[PDB]
Parts: structure tokens; C-alpha cells; sequence
């Protein structure tokens, strides 16, 4: 028992010595090998309880901030799965939990999570698991109707094809022993062991459950749910109770260590190459706390997320005049980045800044999936979303911008939407630069007003809306190219110079007939020739600013 | 804790008009918001009305309960619902469930939108004015003073209330005693133009005066148009003044009657009909009452987290954040950069109580531009549950060359707001610039300002109230040594700083500190108030005050525990417990200190306020000088503005149509007043060139002003006793001074004014009045001490008050010149050296022997009390211009804007009678007059100082620091023997005679 405690402490040491030194190859395997040890030796996960329970006691008392979200999150995700954890290991958790909520946001937010899957794991054993299999893969009960989804979009002409034919066949060999019989005999062997302990007598179990029929075995999978539900919304839930109606089940099913599986949640793959696709697809999931949860992940660069930035500016637009999805539907958006073997990942950086467990579990898979393409096994690409869509639940919310483009003066605008970036290039006349006049409100700390009108010549000019560093009230960072004319003794030069400065809005307006060409989200596809004139402004609430958000662990880690 | 609670609809049933009813289970330890809420969606669930709920939201209903049949707001949304003090009445009456009832909140009627636009003008602030606070203090203030301002109200009698007399319970001076005869004195009372004298004891009440004249009378009631159907349906008042001598009090206690006995004057009273009561009345309130547990936190034991299930957390105690406070600099950001192109900014941020700094830390030093960005944390070395009440979070910009750095910008955030919640999420402070608040810049557009983070929490952070838990503990007998250490350190005087061995040791013997009400303003200095569980000791401690109840009001003590160096709102509280004690008369010797205290407090409602606020309403002249000290600082100080105008709205709704009326007639005549003097400011061009053609514009613009504008009759401000008329316009004058100020001269408006003497106004614009007004309060209260001895030195304080910022009015002593004209009248600018000429004078001007004799003893009396008063004070500036004498000798000193200790001339000593060095038996008197005197402002130094000390804060030029006040402490020769301190004060005036 010394060894394999000491081989568990080994293994945590190593992730604890990833998040301390952010020192790139192997980023994120560490936490992946923890997981797939646990799973393959599950009678020891009590063992790993405690010894996460121990560092994270010790983090609180050292206050190594950076520590205690990841270590949370792995402990919640190993007592999702472990059966057999000793009740006072469970009070511990929730102890250190509420302890926790004295920490600031985000903190305190991720551990009033946790305490709250805790009390009720606590009083009822089983009840995370089984909730997680039912809603995530859609299995049918009416004492618990919640259903979840995952949609993995990808853009065809931004990943290729080698990568979404690998992913589809992880996701397909995965999903093909996922039956709903195979389910419910897991949610049943489950709840009656992690309940009776060392009283289930497991091989006789699985033996009985394989070898009954489907409608038994529905008619049981019913009344171990039953039992736990209505455990489980009682004012006062007990341990006790809850142990006695499984004694019930459990001899009504016999007569007076196999791992149980967590199944991957259910995702449907699908290609981007309509802009309706996603409001379709979600329809489609409603079709017979909001019952369903759709978590919508996106893998690509910032090309893909301006795409989805537009899809949810469309669905909000559209909620507000036929107010279908709301009421029933909670949408969670996630984001992988693809990026090509540095300027497509600016929101990826600013992610893995902020949440440096983002940065060391999702950012580090581009690597892995590119590998994954060139190939020709445990399916880590899918256990790492797996992973990422249950525990990254704290979401970041960015502001999306709002821009009308001008062609004639005389013309109505056509309006776009983007997230990242608006750049913009003088157009070669069929002589260096175009003089601009703009007119923006610059963005200062105090929210003072300050309206600035000037004229110069420029070459191009950048609007960020993403901060570039740390050194960096959603404001836009516009960077102009300014053409300076020096005369020197030797003639009339021209030099470059960089100007900058922060806005919230901005209109500009082309005066010496050279157009413009404009480019949303730095994407190719979304580029608007021949234009005079442009504003832009903080995309408005369809009816407040438009903020759309992406889930991460940790949300904004300050 | 479910608590059952019956919620009455503003909707009926269709067929019964009965009003809906709601019964609910509420969660106790929810807060008021969430139990709206759930009122709200209950009725939506249950009303046949469904329609009006969908229409309107919660926040258009008002929650009202009934106690003893008057209705009472439950008006803080945060308050949780187990602290409501309607919770508490109905367990107290056994009543389950309890009946809150949810009314639609109306908007205001025409008639209180035109009332609050005359109360802003009276005010000179509008106090509804949302636009440039971060909170609803204000507002939260406003609401919460209804209460104890109806409650005063609703306890006042009218007709008393218009007829307060001006007394004093102080017993009559032995040299006044010898003035009255066999115990009686004579009273004229006038009525219509018929007179009576009358022989009374000097211990009959005004009734039984006029018991015995309608007695002596009987016969003779149609002879001063008594009706017979009346009889003693009239009060006594002063004639030519608005003071009334009514109630249960002895004539001799009046000060009229003790003026009258000092000066030797006849007593004349009028026989008047009483005040319409009616006109005190006070107009309806629209706003429900609101009571005292409003923005009641509640104990810990039900905000703790701990046993608790998640589903009963709503509020988490502060006790229970075991963690260090910080803030995020986000930035700053300035509209126009200092012209200094090379300057580095950084941010130094500093939790304050008081003025004690408990914690600091700063960001890294970044160049000055239009906008800095930091984004940096700040982690503080306190823990949130260490935090005190009225913690402030204190803002400082400095700038520095770039590679002592000058402080250029500041502001204050209070941590915990007037809600007991601790502050949370984004603020943008508008910063003061520098050439205990935490009131922002208003200039939103122009001042430096700061952006700041506070941490989110799930829950709001509530500071819980102290339970007094008897104290286990609480004995080392303390060694005589510590005992006579201990003794001494309580004997030094308030400006001796205290070590932190002093600290310890008061700490450590708190319990034989609490022995001696002197030892406990520096009892509290030694609290470590950042330190949760020693606040928690000294609020047990102060629990046990029995001592100080008990004591006698030393009010040198009690105001000190009112300084700037005690924020703790028990201590305060304590403080203003018992001052409530205080008399009228020494309240309003005493009131510009307590004014300046309000600066002091944490939050716009305290206890001080609603001491004021009381005895405001219970005094018509309290309220009078009330009025005007607040309306000045609200004009003033931009950084406090905002409290003294609450405090002015409460008390202007408190006064009746009468006092309303007084006061709009005097702000009217103050601005019409004001432009004149600004016109005939434009007009003149030097300094102090007064033409014949400013004082024709003058004359012609007061004619104009008097037959257009002036009310016919007015309160004086500085005097609500006396009542001006219409201008003497040929009298009237421009005084030839860098500031211009006018001399005016009005009638007397009350008809029963003895003589045809003329009320004198200086109106003062572009002048501070303030430091004169705080000289001469000082110098009324050396005459009640000087009194307590039997003392009277014959001083002259004469009536002064700032109006607004630099503009006030001060009263012109009659029959009074200056001692410069004087000596110019007699022989020219010579006459400075000749030591006859005042006495020549005086002895014109008192023709008879024993009249001039009389002057010559009023004016060593005067001499003695002046000068012992300007060496404490240390009066400057006394040329022969500041300085004036009576014709009937009295020498006083004016114009206190700031080679001998004092005054002491060669014409002075020769008015006593000294030739040369020879000494006379005037001058004897007159030195042991001074040493006397001297002595007895010896004995007061510790109240001196505390007065001085609590004016520190007004700004005042002369009055700035501490080391201004050290002054008072080397004057009085303090830590001497009272044999040295005698010989020393002889000494300075030898040192005067000689120089």
C-alpha cells in the first residue's frame, strides 16, 4: 500500500511541478497519465483523495493560489468516478470547500461549485455520476430530465481534413460502446457500489445485470434513480436512508474491482460551412434550471472565433424575436485552438494568461492533435475534451464590436460584427498613403469625456480588442501608421511612425478618394473592398453591450 | 428559522373590496430584497390580479408595518429580515404571523417638490441631488432622520417652543447679589403707552409676577386696555426684544434680568399677548417613519457561515473572512497634465481609522501621463475581519522627478458603508487636489481621478453588531510605582502625546483606567482598533462605564471624546449620552465646536447629529445659531457639504411656518445686500478710496433696495432677540477698508423699543468671519469662567456671523470709539503720546464724579480682562484702531485676523491713575484683577485646548496645526507651580509697563 501511495504522490508532485515552473512537449501528459492511472486501478482512488486533499491543505496554508483550482477540479473529477470513498474524506472536501469561500473570485466561485456537488455526493453517494450519465448521454428519466450535448464545430478550410477524420473516428470508437443498455447497466453497477461499499458483491453484479434483459434492466436502472433522487431533494437527505433503499434494490436484484467506466460525453461532429449551422443544430437538440445544455466547442484560430462571435450575435438577434432557445436551453461556449505550425492565437495567449491551467491542458493540445493527424490507443484528444467541457465551467466574457462600412456616402451601411481584430489597408490607386480624418472618443480611466477629431496620412491602421500584454472598460487599442514628412537639406523624405491610443468607438473616413480594404477577425473571407468610411462601437444587446463568453477553469485569474 | 408572516396586497378581491393577503414562510436570515421578491412572485401565483403584478415591478411598493399606530418603512433593502424591529414588537406582543403590508409608492405632489425648492434655497444645497454620489447615504440619511426629528416634534409643546426663555441655572455672583435689596427688584412693565413699576422677590416666577400685578391692577384695567374678560391670556416679554420670561424659572435666572443687574439698568418688560401657536406648527410628513434597527446587520451568530446550510446563507458575517484586504490600481487619468514634462506618478494606498494609518502599500512608479495603467493588485497586511467600523481607504498620488516625491492627489473610500456591508466591485474616485471625507471631487470633468477594483463575493459581507458577553476575566494588584505612572500620564494635558509604553501600560490597567473618567480619552488612544478581538474587549469595557454615567459633566471631557482622534461610534456615542445633559445656555456657548465635530463622523446620521438635530427643534435660538453655523460650512466646505446639508434639511422641517419665514427673509436681505456691496466694489478702484459719488450710488441703491426688495422687517442673524426695520439710509456708509464693508444702520421694528436707537450692522463681503466668531464664543465662555469666580471683568463679546463663504455681518457697539480717533481728535497724530488724552475723554464723556469714577473702575476691570485674554490667546495686530473703549469705559478689542506680551500703555496706566513708576491703588487692582483671572483660565487649559483642537479642521489661516494650539499650553505656564505661573504673569506685565 506504501508503494502505490508513494507512485500516486510522485505523479501529483509532477502536475504541481508543471503549474510552478511555466517552463512545452509534454505539457498537460502529466495530468492525463494521473487520470488514466486512477482508471485503471479505481479501488485506489481513495488513496488519491487524500493525498490531493493533503496538497491542497497545504496550498491554502502557503497561499500557492496558482494550485488550488487545478488540484479542486482533479479531486472533484476523481470522486465523480471513484466508488468506495470514505464518508469523512467527503466531509473533508466539503470542509475545505467552505473554508475556500473566504478566497476572492475566482476561487470562492469554482468552490461553492464544489460544495454544492459535494453535499449532495455526501448524503448520496453515486448521485454525480449518475447525473453526469444520464444528462450527458441522454438516457431517458423523468425524475431527472436534464439532457446535455457537446458540438464540436470545425472550419474545413482552417483544419484539415486528416485531423477531423481522426478526431471522428476517436469520437466513433468511443461512441460505439456507449450503448444505452451498456449506460445504464454502468449507472446501476455504479450507484448500488458506491452506496454498499464492500457489501456489493461486484463479479455477481455484473454477471446478473449482463445477463438480464432489457426491459430488467431498464426497470432497474428506473429505481436506482428513483431512490437517489428523491434522496437527494429531501430537505434533510441522509446517508443512512439512502444505504437502506439500495439494500432493497440491491436484494431485489440478487436475491436475499471491474472500473466502471465515466463514458465521454455524447458529441456530434460537425463541419462549419454555413453560418445557420449552429442555430439548425441547436434547434434540432430541443426537438422531443433549463433541461438542456448545449456546450459548443469550437477548434481553430481566431478566423473560427470571429465566425462564432457572428453565429452569436445571429442567435441572440433571433431569440429576441421569437424567444424559442432561452427558456429551455443553456448555452456553454469552449474554444480549442489549431493553429498552423503567432498572430491567429492572440486569443488563445490571452487565455493561457489568464487561466494558466487553460494554458497547460488546452493550449498544449494543438501539438498533440496536429501528431494525431499524421498517423496512420487511448483516445487522449477526447479524454482531454471530455476533461475540459465537465470542469472548465467559469466563463470569461468578451465584448463584441459592432461596425457599419460605408461604400458611398450616399448608401445605407452594410453592418458586421467582430471580436479580435478590424484592420485596415489603403487601397493602390489603378502616393504613399491616403489622408484620414477620424473621429473617436478616447478611452481614459476616469471615463472622462474626451472627443478627439483629427486629420492625418496614414497607411493602415489596426483595431484591437483583445490586450496584447499584462501592461494593458472593454476598450479597443488602435494602432495608425502615420506617414511623417521630414525635410532634410537633402530633399523631402517620408518616414513611418506608430501612433496609439485606447477608444470605445471610432469613425473614420477616407478624404483623398483612395478607398479602403477591410479585414474582420483577420480572416480572408471577411474582407470589404472599395470603402470610404467605417464606425465602430460596442456591439449592442439585441433588444447593455453584447458580451459573449467562453468557458475556462478558472475564469479570470487576477 | 421560518418566520410566518401575513403580507397584505395593494390589490382587492373582486367581490369583497377586502385587500389580498399573502401568507409566507420567510427565511430569517434573508435579506429584505429576497423577501420582496418573494411577495412579489407569490401574488403573481395567487392574486386574481395577476395583470397589475406583470405590469409594475417590486421596486414601486413600499413595505409598512404598524407599531404603537404609527407607520413605519421597512426601508433597507439589505436589512435582514430577522433584525426588523417589527419582528421583535410582534414576538413582544405574542402575535404570530406578523402583518407587513406592500403600498404603492406615489410620486410627490407639487406642493413638496416647490416645498423641497425652497428648503434647497434656504440651504444653499440641493441635498437631492443624486449626480455625484456613489451610494444612497444621502438619501439613507434623509430617510432614517424622520424618526427622531418626529419624534421631537411630536414631543414639543407649541406655545412653549415659541416662547423659549434664555436662562441659566448658574447661581447669581456674589457682586450681583449685592445689587438686589432685601431679595427684591423693581420691574416697569409697559403696555401700550401706559407703565406700572412693581417690587418683586427676586425668586417669583414670571406667573407669579403676574399673579400679584393683575392683583395691584384690579382696579386699574382700563387704564392700561386690559379688557375685563382677561385676566393674567398674557406672557411677560423684553421690550424692544423677542425674548420671552415664561415657566417655572426665577426671575433672577433670566439674562435679561442678570444684563439689567450687571449694567444697573431698569428691568422694562412688556405685558404681551402669547405667540399663535399655530404658526409653529409643522407641516404633515409624507414620508413613513423609518426605524432605529434600519441598516441592522444583526449579530454574528446569524451571519456566521459556519453550521449553516448554503440554502440559509444570504449574508456572510464579516468576522468569518479570515483574509487579507486588498485593492487593483487599475489606473488614473488626468484631463490636463501637470506642465512638468519629466514626471514619474505612483500610487500610495493606506487603510486608515481615524488618523491612525494601519496598513500601507504602493504601486511601482510609472511616467506621469494623461493615463497610467498599473493593473496591480495591492494585498494589505490586515484581514478583513480585523477591519474597523468607519475604516477608509485612502487614495494618495504622488509624483517625483524621474531617474522627495510631492503629494499632489488624494481621496478616501470608505470600506464598510452605512449599511454595515463591506464595499465591493469597480469605483472611478474624482480625486482633491492638494495646493477624513470621504465625500469625492465634484468637478467630474476637470479633477484627477482614480479606478479601482474591490473583490466580488457570492454573498455581501456584513459587519456584525457586538453581543456584550460577560467577560470571564475579569485582578493584579498594580504596584504603586505603575500606579503613580499611570497617575501621572492620565494628569498631562490633551496636546502630551501618548508613548507606546503608555499605550501598553493604560491597556494593560484599563479596568483601574475606567476607575477615572480623565483616563478615557487616553484609554482609547492605547485601543489597537485594526485587531478585531481587542475592539471586542474595549465594547465589554464600555459596557461597564458606570463610572462615567455616574460622574458629573466635565465638558472639556466629553467634547474631547467628540476630536478627530476618536472615529469609534460607541465611544461617540457615549460622548453625545452625556452631553444630552447639557443646559441650553452652555450648549450654545459650546455649539461651533460641536458643529466642527460632525466633520468627524463616518456617516451623515450619527449620534452627535441627532443631538443637534434635537436640541435644535427644542430651542428656537439653538436652531437659529444652528442654521446659520451649518449654512456657512455648507458653503464652505466642498469636501463636507453634503452631511451639513442633510442635517440642515432634517432641522428646516422640523421648524414651523414662523422660523421658515425669519429665515427667508434674512437669506433675501443677505444676497441684496451682498450685490450692493459687489456694485459699489465695481465703482470704486483703489483700495480704499470712498467718493462722495460710492456713497451717493450707495444711499441711492439702498433707497432703491428698501422701497422694492427689503422685507419690512427682519431677525437679526447675529441676534434673533433683536428685529431690524427700515434702513436710516443717512447714516449708512462705506467703511474706507481694502474689503469695503457697509456700515448700516436700521429702526428698531418692535414698537416696544424703548429708545429710538438704531440696530448697526457691519456687513462684511469678501471677509472670513469665521476666526472671529470662534474668538469671541472663546472669549463668552472666559466669562463664564471668570464668573464662576466671581469675576466679572466687563467684557464686551459683540454679535458676529459668517453668512456664507466670506460674507457676514458683525454688530456695532453704541456710544464706542476707537482709541486711534480718539487720540487724532484730541491733538493730531501726536496725540499717541500724550497719556492724558484718554482719560480727558472718558472724563468728558462721564461729567459726574461718580460716573466717571464708575468708568474709570469699568475700564480696569475691562483692561485686566482684555488684556489676561489677548496674552492666552495670542491676540496681533493691536493698533489703537483695533482697540475701542465705551463712553462708560468698557475697553474691548475688535478685528481678530490674527515687542510686549499685551497691551499696556503710558495713556492706560495714567486712565488707572499711576504717574511714572509710581503704582496706584487702581493699578494694585488691576494686577491682582489679572492674576486672578489668569489663574482661573489656568485652571480651564485642558478645555481650552480641547476647543482650540477641535477647530483645527475649519481651515481657518491662524489655526492650522497643533504647535498653533502649544500656544495656549506655554501661555498658561502649564506643568508650573500656581506660585510660579503667578509671578510670571506680574512679570509680563512689568515687562508691558517698561516697553
Amino acid at each position: 500500500s506504501s508503494d502505490v501511495e508513494l507512485d500516486f504522490q510522485r505523479s501529483v508532485q509532477a502536475v504541481l511541478r508543471e503549474l510552478n515552473t511555466p517552463n512545452q512537449s509534454n505539457q498537460g501528459m502529466w495530468r492525463w497519465s494521473l487520470h488514466k492511472k486512477v482508471e485503471r486501478n479505481p479501488g485506489k482512488s481513495s488513496i488519491l483523495v487524500r493525498i490531493l486533499l493533503r496538497e491542497l491543505e497545504k496550498a491554502e496554508s502557503e497561499d500557492g493560489r496558482r494550485v488550488i483550482i487545478p488540484l479542486l477540479l482533479t479531486l472533484m473529477s476523481v470522486l465523480t468516478k471513484a466508488t468506495g470513498i470514505p464518508e469523512d474524506l467527503y466531509h473533508r472536501a466539503y470542509t475545505f470547500c467552505t473554508r475556500l469561500l473566504t478566497l476572492p473570485a475566482p476561487y470562492s466561485t469554482v468552490a461553492l461549485d464544489c460544495a454544492i456537488r459535494l453535499k449532495t455526493e455526501t448524503a448520496v453517494p453515486g448521485t454525480l455520476y449518475q447525473r453526469t450519465v444520464i444528462a450527458e448521454q441522454n438516457l431517458i428519466s423523468e425524475l431527472y430530465p436534464y439532457q446535455e450535448r457537446v458540438f464540436l464545430f470545425v472550419d474545413p478550410e482552417l483544419v484539415s481534413a486528416s485531423v477531423c477524420s481522426a478526431l471522428l473516428l476517436e469520437i466513433q470508437a468511443a461512441q460505439e460502446q456507449q450503448t444505452p443498455e451498456a449506460c445504464m447497466r454502468h449507472v446501476v453497477s455504479h450507484a448500488l457500489q458506491a452506496a454498499l461499499g464492500e457489501a456489493c458483491h461486484t463479479g455477481a453484479l455484473n454477471r446478473k445485470l449482463q445477463a438480464s434483459s432489457r426491459r430488467v434492466l431498464e426497470y432497474y436502472f428506473h429505481a436506482v434513480v428513483a431512490a437517489i433522487e428523491q434522496v437527494a431533494s429531501e430537505d434533510s437527505p441522509s446517508r443512512l436512508g439512502h444505504l437502506e433503499k439500495m439494500e432493497e434494490i440491491y436484494c431485489s436484484l440478487l436475491g436475499p474491482l471491474p472500473s466502471i467506466p465515466l463514458p465521454s460525453p455524447y458529441i456530434t461532429f460537425h463541419l462549419w460551412t454555413d453560418q445557420e449551422q449552429l442555430w439548425k443544430e441547436l434547434v434540432l437538440f430541443l426537438r422531443p434550471s433549463r433541461v438542456h445544455t448545449a456546450r459548443v466547442l469550437v477548434l481553430g484560430d481566431d478566423r473560427m472565433l470571429g465566425r462564432l462571435a457572428q453565429a452569436y450575435y445571429r442567435l441572440r438577434k433571433r431569440e429576441t424575436k421569437k424567444f424559442c432557445l432561452t427558456p429551455r436551453l443553456s448555452l456553454q461556449l469552449y474554444y480549442i485552438p489549431v493553429l498552423a505550425p503567432p498572430e491567429l492565437g492572440e486569443l488563445a495567449s490571452f487565455l493561457g494568461r489568464v487561466d494558466p491551467w487553460y494554458e497547460s491542458t488546452v493550449n498544449t493540445l494543438c501539438p498533440a492533435i496536429l501528431k494525431l493527424a499524421e498517423m496512420p490507443v487511448d483516445p487522449f484528444i477526447l479524454d482531454v475534451i471530455t476533461y475540459y467541457v465537465r470542469m472548465g465551467t467559469q466563463p470569461i466574457y468578451f465584448q463584441l464590436y459592432k461596425v457599419k462600412i460605408f461604400t458611398s456616402l450616399s448608401h445605407d451601411p452594410t453592418e458586421d460584427i467582430f471580436l479580435t481584430e478590424l484592420k485596415v489597408k489603403i487601397q493602390d490607386s489603378k502616393g504613399t498613403g491616403a489622408e484620414l480624418s477620424m473621429c473617436y472618443q478616447k478611452a481614459l480611466l476616469s471615463h472622462r469625456p474626451r472627443e478627439v477629431t483629427v486629420s492625418l496620412r496614414a497607411t493602415g491602421l489596426v483595431l484591437k480588442a483583445i490586450p496584447a500584454g499584462d501592461t494593458e472598460c472593454s476598450c479597443l487599442h488602435v494602432s495608425v501608421t502615420e506617414v511623417v514628412k521630414s525635410s532634410n537639406l537633402a530633399g523631402r523624405s517620408f518616414t513611418t511612425s506608430t501612433n496609439t491610443f485606447r477608444t470605445s468607438s471610432i469613425q473614420v473616413q477616407s478624404q483623398d478618394q483612395r478607398l479602403l480594404t477591410l479585414w474582420l477577425d483577420k480572416d480572408g473571407r471577411r474582407t470589404f473592398r472599395d470603402v470610404v468610411r467605417f464606425e465602430v462601437s460596442p456591439c449592442p444587446e439585441p433588444c447593455n453591450s453584447l458580451l459573449m463568453p467562453i468557458n475556462t477553469f478558472s475564469g479570470i485569474i487576477q | 428559522e421560518l418566520i410566518p408572516i401575513e403580507f397584505v396586497l395593494p390589490t382587492s378581491q373582486r367581490n369583497t373590496k377586502t385587500p389580498e393577503t399573502a401568507l409566507l414562510h420567510v427565511a430569517g436570515h434573508g435579506n429584505v430584497e429576497q423577501m420582496k421578491a418573494q411577495v412579489w412572485l407569490r401574488a403573481l401565483e395567487t392574486s386574481v390580479s395577476a395583470d397589475f403584478y406583470h405590469r409594475l415591478g417590486p421596486d414601486h411598493f413600499l413595505l409598512l408595518y404598524q407599531k404603537k399606530g404609527q407607520w413605519y418603512e421597512i426601508y433597507d433593502k439589505y436589512q435582514v429580515v430577522q433584525t426588523l424591529d417589527c419582528l421583535r414588537y410582534w414576538k413582544v406582543l405574542h402575535r404570530s404571523p406578523g402583518q407587513i403590508h406592500v403600498v404603492q409608492r406615489h410620486a410627490p405632489s407639487e406642493e413638496t417638490l416647490a416645498f423641497q425648492r425652497q428648503l434647497n434655497a434656504l440651504i444653499g444645497y440641493d441635498v437631492t441631488d443624486v449626480s455625484n454620489v456613489h451610494d444612497d447615504e444621502l438619501e439613507f440619511t434623509r430617510r432614517r432622520l424622520v424618526t427622531p426629528r418626529m419624534a421631537e416634534v411630536a414631543g414639543r409643546d407649541p406655545k412653549l417652543y415659541a416662547m423659549h426663555p434664555w436662562v441659566t441655572s448658574k447661581p447669581l455672583p456674589e457682586y450681583l447679589l449685592k445689587k438686589i435689596t432685601n431679595n427684591c427688584v423693581f420691574i416697569v412693565i409697559h403696555r401700550s403707552t401706559t407703565s406700572q413699576t412693581i417690587k418683586v422677590s427676586a425668586d417669583d416666577t414670571p406667573g407669579t409676577i403676574l399673579q400679584s400685578f393683575f392683583t395691584k391692577m384690579a382696579k386699574k384695567k382700563s387704564l392700561m386696555d386690559i379688557p375685563e374678560s382677561q385676566n393674567e391670556d398674557f406672557v411677560l416679554r423684553v421690550c424692544g426684544r423677542d425674548e420671552y420670561l415664561v415657566g417655572e424659572t426665577p426671575i433672577k435666572n433670566f439674562q435679561w434680568v442678570r444684563q439689567c443687574l450687571k449694567n444697573g439698568e431698569e428691568i422694562h418688560l412688556v405685558l404681551d399677548t402669547p405667540p399663535d401657536p399655530a404658526l409653529d406648527e409643522v407641516r404633515k410628513e409624507e414620508w413613513p417613519l423609518v426605524d432605529d434597527c434600519t441598516g441592522v446587520t444583526g449579530y454574528h451568530e446569524q451571519l456566521t457561515i459556519h453550521g449553516k446550510d448554503h440554502e440559509s446563507v444570504f449574508t456572510v458575517s464579516l468576522w468569518d473572512c479570515d483574509r487579507k484586504f486588498r485593492v487593483k490600481i487599475r489606473g488614473i487619468d488626468i484631463p490636463v497634465l501637470p506642465r512638468t514634462a519629466d514626471l514619474t506618478v505612483f500610487v500610495e494606498a493606506n487603510i486608515q481609522y481615524g488618523q491612525q494609518v494601519l496598513c500601507q502599500r504602493r504601486t511601482s512608479p510609472k511616467p506621469f501621463t494623461e493615463e497610467v495603467l498599473w493593473n496591480v493588485w495591492l494585498e494589505f497586511s490586515i484581514k478583513i475581519k480585523d477591519l474597523p467600523k468607519g475604516a477608509l481607504l485612502n487614495l494618495q498620488i504622488y509624483c517625483g522627478k524621474a531617474p522627495k516625491a510631492q503629494l499632489l492627489y488624494y481621496v478616501n473610500l470608505l470600506l464598510i458603508d452605512h449599511r454595515f456591508l463591506l464595499r465591493h466591485g469597480e469605483y472611478v474616485l474624482h480625486m482633491w487636489q492638494l495646493s477624513l471625507t470621504s465625500r469625492t471631487n465634484p468637478d467630474k470633468e476637470n479633477s484627477m481621478s482614480i479606478s479601482i477594483l474591490l473583490d466580488n463575493y457570492c454573498h455581501p459581507i456584513a459587519l456584525p453588531k457586538h453581543r456584550p458577553t460577560p467577560d470571564p476575566e475579569g485582578r493584579a494588584e498594580m504596584p504603586n510605582q505603575l500606579r503613580k505612572q499611570l497617575e501621572a500620564i492620565i494628569a498631562t494635558d490633551p496636546l502630551n502625546p501618548l508613548t507606546a509604553e503608555d499605550k501598553e501600560l493604560l491597556w494593560h490597567f484599563r479596568y483601574e483606567s475606567l476607575k477615572d473618567p480623565k483616563a478615557y480619552p487616553k484609554l482609547f488612544s492605547s485601543v489597537k482598533w485594526g485587531q478585531q478581538e481587542i475592539v471586542a474587549k474595549t465594547y465589554q469595557l464600555l459596557a461597564k462605564r458606570e463610572v462615567w454615567d455616574q460622574s458629573a459633566l466635565d465638558v472639556g471631557l466629553t467634547m474631547q471624546l467628540l476630536d478627530c482622534n476618536f472615529s469609534d461610534e460607541n465611544v461617540r456615542a457615549i460622548a453625545v449620552q452625556k452631553l444630552e445633559s447639557l443646559e441650553d445656555d452652555d450648549v450654545l456657548h459650546y455649539l461651533l465646536q460641536l458643529v466642527q465635530a460632525v466633520k468627524f463622523e463616518p456617516y451623515h446620521d450619527s449620534a452627535l447629529a441627532r443631538f443637534l438635530l434635537k436640541r435644535g427643534l427644542r430651542n428656537k435660538r439653538i436652531g437659529h445659531f444652528l442654521f446659520w453655523f451649518l449654512r456657512s460650512e455648507i458653503a464652505q466646505s466642498r469636501h463636507y457639504q453634503q452631511r451639513f446639508a442633510v442635517i440642515l434639511e432634517a432641522y428646516l422641517r422640523g421648524c414651523g411656518t414662523a422660523m421658515l419665514h425669519d429665515f427667508t427673509q434674512q437669506v433675501q436681505v443677505i444676497d441684496m445686500l451682498q450685490k450692493v456691496t459687489i456694485d459699489i466694489k465695481s465703482l470704486s478702484a483703489e483700495k480704499y478710496d470712498v467718493s462722495s459719488q460710492v456713497i451717493s450710488q450707495l444711499k441711492q441703491k439702498l433707497e432703491n433696495l428698501q422701497n422694492l426688495n427689503l422685507p419690512q422687517s427682519f431677525r437679526v442673524p447675529y441676534d434673533p432677540g433683536l428685529k431690524a426695520g427700515a434702513l436710516v439710509i443717512e447714516k449708512c456708509k462705506v467703511m474706507a477698508s481694502k474689503k469695503k464693508p457697509l456700515w448700516l444702520e436700521f429702526k428698531c421694528a418692535d414698537p416696544t423699543a424703548l429708545s429710538n436707537e438704531t440696530i448697526g450692522i457691519i456687513f462684511k463681503h469678501g471677509d472670513d468671519l469665521r476666526q472671529d466668531m470662534l474668538i469671541l464664543q472663546i472669549l463668552r465662555i472666559m466669562e463664564s469662567i471668570w464668573e464662576t469666580e466671581s469675576l466679572d471683568l466687563c467684557l464686551l463679546p459683540y454679535g458676529c456671523i459668517s453668512t456664507g463663504d466670506k460674507i457676514g455681518m458683525i454688530e456695532i457697539v453704541k456710544d464706542a470709539t476707537t482709541i486711534a480717533k480718539i487720540q487724532q481728535s484730541t491733538v493730531g497724530n501726536t496725540g499717541a503720546f500724550k497719556d492724558e488724552v484718554l482719560s480727558h475723554w472718558l472724563k468728558e464723556k462721564c461729567p459726574i464724579e461718580e460716573k466717571f469714577q464708575a468708568a474709570v473702575e469699568r475700564f480696569v476691570y475691562s483692561c485686566a480682562g482684555y488684556c489676561v485674554a489677548t496674552f492666552v490667546l495670542g491676540i496681533g495686530d493691536r493698533h489703537n484702531d483695533n482697540i475701542m473703549i465705551s463712553e462708560t469705559g468698557n475697553l474691548f478689542h475688535i478685528d481678530f485676523g490674527h515687542r510686549v506680551p499685551f497691551v499696556l500703555t503710558p495713556d492706560f496706566l495714567f486712565v488707572m491713575g499711576t504717574s511714572g513708576k509710581k503704582t496706584s491703588l487702581h493699578f494694585q487692582k488691576f494686577q491682582d484683577v489679572c492674576v486672578k483671572a489668569y489663574l482661573a483660565l489656568r485652571h480651564h487649559t485642558n478645555l481650552l485646548i480641547i476647543l482650540f483642537s477641535m477647530m483645527l479642521m475649519t481651515g481657518m489661516p491662524q489655526l492650522t496645526s497643533k504647535e498653533d494650539i502649544e500656544y495656549i499650553r506655554d501661555a498658561l505656564t502649564v506643568g508650573k507651580s500656581e506660585e510660579d505661573a503667578k509671578k510670571y504673569f506680574l512679570d509680563q506685565i512689568e515687562v508691558c509697563r517698561d516697553k
